[PDB]
């Protein structure tokens, strides 16, 4: 029965942990590489990052 | 060559009463007020012709 699937050749615990890690990776707060910029000629009155 | 003043422009005699200090976005900007409307324009950008 052990040969029916390789289970990517990992320990069962590495799978169970891998799950929660996939939950970390797709947390919005981590996703901090930003894509694309808008060039525009404007005054910086009252700057806010957002 | 003397360029023509375009169509939308409003003549304004310069006077000291026009330019003044004013608070504007946490700065003491040299505001200009436009006599046709009386509106204040702290930034040189965005002022009426």
């Amino acid at each position: 029965e052990a040969f029916r699937w390789s289970r990517y050749f990992l320990d069962e615990l590495q799978l169970r942990r891998l799950s929660v890690g996939l939950r970390l990776i797709t947390n919005p707060r981590i996703a901090r590489r930003f894509n694309g910029v808008r060039i525009m000629y404007l005054t910086d009155d009252d700057p806010d990052p957002d | 060559f003397v360029p023509d003043v375009p169509e939308g422009y409003v003549a304004v005699q310069y006077a000291h009463r026009l330019f003044s200090s004013s608070l504007a976005n946490k700065r003491n900007r040299v505001t200009y007020t436009h006599p046709p409307t009386g509106m204040a324009y702290p930034s040189p950008t965005g002022r009426p012709h």
